[PDB]
């Protein structure tokens, strides 16, 4: 176990314990998760009996506003979703009109 | 003993290299991400190319970084990019000779 030449560790692991092994891996997927155009899905229990046909309510509202899934319908009716460009018409639509 | 169409179409290469100087990037210091002030000016460059124009007007400003071998994203700082549109209009000369 070394301190020097790279004045550090390196063979093995560097010193790197279970916890900074799993936090480099803890880094670059959450970077990674960042990398990309995500679209979700947003999925809700019905009543907590494992009880199928059955639905409550307050348990849905419950969910509902801490998810904060109201805010989510309220910003994709405000906003413009898209921010795309202009030249796109022009080209493939000479063809239509 | 050049073609009917290939009389237009060296032109219209060739031609490009003057329309390309016209994107004028303009300075929205928030970041300092810069997106060009028009279409017109890449249009008259698009068009003479017929490359998709959709492709064109993003990906100029944010392209897919090869990152190691992996892929990310990135939005390109104004003076990056309005150097970056000039390199593609020389590019093009260079290689048309």
């Amino acid at each position: 176990p070394i301190e020097k030449g790279k004045g550090k560790a390196k063979k093995g692991s560097s010193f790197q314990t279970v916890s900074a092994l799993h936090r480099e891996n803890l880094n670059k997927l959450m970077t990674n998760l960042r990398s990309t155009h995500p679209h979700f899905v947003r999925c809700i229990i019905p009543n907590e009996t494992k009880s199928p046909g059955v639905m409550d309510n307050p348990l849905v509202m419950h969910q509902l506003r801490c998810n904060g899934v109201l805010e989510g319908i309220r910003i994709c009716r405000k906003g413009f979703p898209n921010r795309i460009l202009y030249g796109d018409f022009r080209q493939r639509y000479r063809i239509l009109n | 003993g050049f073609t009917s169409e290939e009389k237009n179409s060296m032109y219209k290469l060739t031609g490009a290299i003057m329309h390309f100087g016209n994107m004028k990037f303009k300075l929205k210091q928030r970041e300092e991400q810069a997106e060009p002030d028009g279409t017109e000016e890449a249009d008259k460059s698009a068009y003479l190319m017929g490359l998709n124009s959709a492709d064109l007007l993003k990906g100029l400003c944010h392209p897919r970084v090869k990152v190691g071998n992996e892929y990310v994203t990135k939005g390109q700082n104004v003076q990056q990019v309005i150097y970056a549109t000039g390199a593609l209009a020389k590019a093009v000369y260079e290689r048309m000779f």
